């Protein structure tokens, strides 16, 4: 809407500067100004994007544990009274968390994932339709909660099934998006032996290949391998 | 402490 | 507008909730709600205001500089042409900084200063009238900055006198009137020596006093005297 | 480097 009379250019250059002065709510403005010209997205831009609005829904995130953790507080036996002011305001910030959540998932169905054909592009895509049904889930209840935890268990794994035939065990897409779905399992799905299984094997069969990479492609995959051996550290 | 996922680019 | 059918009393305590969650935006029109409910403000309530226009004002601040520095980069000899984006995207930031300013302003004319009778009430809106003139100043050129500096130093000059005559030189507000009274003569108004003169001046009298507090007042005091000290150390 | 102005609250 507000963005359709400014260039796709500017609107990615006025991105890059919204990323340099930490204004994150602008950058996902642009970028979503940027993805609704209707042309696919580069590698850069596609990075921006996720930067973006990773950043606006990292802080929805923690705004939203803060508050859960004081309603949670104020609903024990021997807690005084208060009113409804705190189930409000938690409430306020999930709905515009939700809010957030959908306005990306409705980027990729129209119509990022369906226009990209490369592997690179696709999981990229599907990692991120995972994610952000991920964030879903952390604040969902109920019913609810079983269909949403399912479309991130989708998404994930027809990103994983991707991953596994067309990038090799290094690749840092593939490298995330095994990371990631190893924290759906532990911390949403309550499958910790998957989550486990998983990084162990993905950080075992990413070591094997390590001899083929350059210095600069090196140093992105250990940083990686690095995470999934961290949560296997925090888990065992 | 809740696990880590994939930093931002 | 928005929060006139919320109870003051629930806008304070969802107000208390958003500094917890790091929303500043979110306690800033908190506050905003409970002012125009039209009572005074208690010195809880007036910190709260405080915290809240601060922290939002000092986003936009940092954003600002670095935004004014990459276009000051773009307007230098040898540098290439990229068009108005920088230009434009920075007036952006500076056009919701402004607002943000006389939203503060409006509030304090409002009618929190006129119906500000103790010194410690009347001595703390007029500082913070200072203060949002002075945001405004940095941002402001021509004949356009000369006007907003002078209400700077009206507002600030109001603050010290009745701040002298009514409250003790250890006082953290008196201090702080002081050390932002200074910030503005080095920094907005041309004036290191003056600057210099405050701040020596301010630090001597407090030092002469400290025997009269207790221990929670020694410290507040003294840790706006250390800052009192830090900027004489920059400025000399 | 900037000058120093009061803290938050
Ligand atoms: C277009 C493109 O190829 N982007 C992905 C690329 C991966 C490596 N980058 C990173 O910033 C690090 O890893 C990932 C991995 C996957 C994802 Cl989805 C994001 C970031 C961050 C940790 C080390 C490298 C740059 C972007
Ligand atoms: C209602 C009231 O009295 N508020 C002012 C009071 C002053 C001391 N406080 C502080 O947080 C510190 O100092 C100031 C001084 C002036 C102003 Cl306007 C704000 C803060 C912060 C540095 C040490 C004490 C609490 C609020
Ligand atoms: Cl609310
Ligand atoms: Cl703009
Ligand atoms: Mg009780
Ligand atoms: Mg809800
Ligand atoms: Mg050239
Ligand atoms: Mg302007």
């Amino acid at each position: 809407g507000a963005m359709g009379s400014m260039e796709r250019a500017s609107l990615i250059q006025k991105a890059k500067l919204a990323e340099q002065a930490e204004r994150y709510e602008d950058m996902a403005a642009f970028m979503k100004g940027a993805v609704e010209k209707g042309e696919e997205l580069s590698c850069e831009e596609r990075n921006l994007l996720s930067v973006a609005y990773k950043n606006v829904v990292g802080g929805q995130r923690a705004a939203w544990r803060v508050l859960s953790s004081i309603e949670q507080k104020s609903n024990e036996e021997g807690s005084e009274e208060k009113g409804p002011e705190v189930r409000e305001y938690r409430e306020k910030v999930e709905t515009e968390l939700q809010g957030v959540c959908d306005t990306v998932l409705g980027l990729l169905d129209s119509h990022l994932i369906k226009e990209a054909g490369d592997a690179e592009s696709r999981v990229f895509y599907l990692k991120m339709k995972g994610d952000y049904y991920r964030y879903l889930a952390e604040v969902a209840t109920g019913d609810d909660k079983k269909r949403i935890i399912d479309s991130a268990r989708s998404a994930y794994q027809e990103a994983m099934d991707i991953s596994k035939k067309e990038m090799p065990p290094t690749n840092p897409i593939r490298l995330g998006l095994a990371l990631n779905f190893s924290v759906f399992h532990y911390e949403i799905a309550n499958s910790p032996e998957e989550a486990i299984s998983l990084a162990k094997t993905t950080f075992d069969e990413a070591m094997a290949d390590l001899h083929t990479l350059s210095e600069d492609s090196y140093k992105d995959s250990t940083l990686i391998m690095q995470l999934l051996r961290d949560n296997l550290t925090l888990w065992t | 402490q809740r696990s880590t996922s994939t930093p931002n680019v």
